[PDB]
């Protein structure tokens, strides 16, 4: 599973 | 990667995580090739058959990555895709002939310890490297096994093979912009691609100039490190003139 | 350019842990 990347990327 | 090893740090500084936006997963690997295009296989971006169309918004690319899940702050650069060319003559009806496509980022990336392009072979390097028993690399965060998914990028060394070996070990119609590249059941060792990894490079060192090559992308294969089988490869350098023509064009 | 020369082995010199079993194939 995979972690979140920021916000800003979507 | 069936049958690789962890790569090291910084070992294939060209490799890019093709990455769906919703649900986010592992889409295909890519390749660096300047500061602002990636190199891939057509097949990642565009397969009918399985209803696989994606268009630039669905996708990012991750460069500079090491582990496959983690956002590696400070290290990895997320890129969002401007334009995407697939080859306009790609069978995907067939045996994905000229298995190959050019995304073009959004902003150009910064290269970095963990960021760096790979070269495109010319003429003259094609003649030299791509021959039977020479070696390449190919690295991805795909399946370790046909039927889990590794923490970091694996890494494995693969021998071009034959082309005859590689025509009478399939079905499937080979071109001359396909190339074959694996252990033969009597080598012993092993090695091979499998489901994730398609689209990332096959590169080869030259020891001529000391620097990498991208000879080949991950294309298609027959399961994954079957004895008897081999991993199938998009010829890059004969498909450069098409590469050349985008570029310069757009 | 400096393409497909690495910041942490080429530039620097060092080598990768299986780059040299390339090398030995190109015959
Ligand atoms: C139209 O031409 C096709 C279409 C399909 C459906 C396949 S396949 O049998 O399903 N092979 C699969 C693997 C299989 O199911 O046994 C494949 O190559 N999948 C690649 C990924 C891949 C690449 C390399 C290797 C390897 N070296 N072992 C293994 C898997 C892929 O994602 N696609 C997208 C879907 C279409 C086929 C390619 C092949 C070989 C060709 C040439």
């Amino acid at each position: 599973d995979f972690e979140e990347i920021p916000e800003e990327y979507l | 990667i069936v049958e690789g090893s962890d790569a090291e740090i910084g070992m294939s500084p060209w490799q890019v995580m093709l990455f769906r936006k919703s649900p986010q997963e592992l889409l295909c690997g890519a390749s660096l090739i300047s500061d602002r295009w990636v190199l891939t296989a057509a097949h990642c971006l565009l397969y009918p058959p399985w209803d696989k169309n994606f268009t630039e918004n669905d996708l990012l690319v991750r460069i500079g990555k090491h582990s496959r899940t983690r956002y590696e702050r400070n290290i990895e650069k997320i890129s969002m895709l401007e334009k995407i060319y697939i080859h306009p003559r790609y069978n995907w009806r067939e045996n994905l002939d000229r298995d190959i496509a050019l995304m073009k980022l959004k902003k150009p990336v910064a290269f970095s310890d963990y960021i760096h392009p790979v070269c495109l072979p010319d003429r003259e390097t094609a003649a030299s490297l791509l021959q039977a028993g020479y070696k390449g690399r190919v690295t991805g965060w795909g399946n370790l096994k046909e039927t889990g998914q590794p923490s970091v990028l694996q890494v494995v060394n693969l021998p071009i093979v034959e082309r005859p070996v590689c025509k009478d070990s399939t079905r499937i119609r080979i071109t001359d912009n396909m190339f074959c590249a694996g252990y033969k059941p009597d080598e012993g060792k092993r090695g091979d691609a499998c489901e994730g990894d398609s689209g990332g490079p096959f590169v080869m060192k030259s020891p001529f100039n000391n620097r990498w090559y991208q000879m080949g992308i991950v294309s298609w294969g027959e399961g994954c490190d079957r004895d008897g089988k081999y991993g199938f490869y998009t010829h890059v350098f004969r498909l450069k003139k098409w590469i050349q023509k985008v570029i310069d064009q757009f | 350019a400096d393409c497909g020369l690495r910041p942490l082995f080429e530039k620097k010199s060092l080598e990768d842990k299986t780059e040299r079993e390339l090398l030995e194939s190109y015959i």
